[PDB]
């Protein structure tokens, strides 16, 4: 009678990320800057 | 230029010596050396 191990990952970590704070971070002017460009926001927040 | 008075715990901008930010200041247990200013994260950001 023999008994075997076997392994199985099953889920994965959940993480969320901020537009402005990792491309401008504390200044005004790039935020004003960084409006005029797209909403790649809105499909990265969807994706994650 | 003028000169202003040092507050702490309160979220505040600050201008040292022509190093523009935003954020909250507290005393530090780093020690540093007669020829450094500050200090520097991974991202090669300020944090003294």
């Amino acid at each position: 009678i023999s008994v075997t191990t076997e392994i199985l990952p099953v889920s994965m970590t959940k993480t969320s990320v901020d537009c402005t704070m990792y491309i401008c971070g504390d200044s005004t002017e790039c935020s004003n800057l960084l409006l005029q460009y797209g909403s790649f926001c809105t499909q990265l927040k969807r994706a994650l | 230029k003028k000169s202003t008075n040092l507050v702490k715990n309160k979220c505040v901008n600050f201008n040292f010596n022509g190093l523009k930010g935003t954020g909250v200041l507290t005393e530090s247990n780093k020690k540093f050396l007669p020829f450094q200013q500050f200090g520097r994260d991974i991202a090669d950001t300020t944090d003294a």
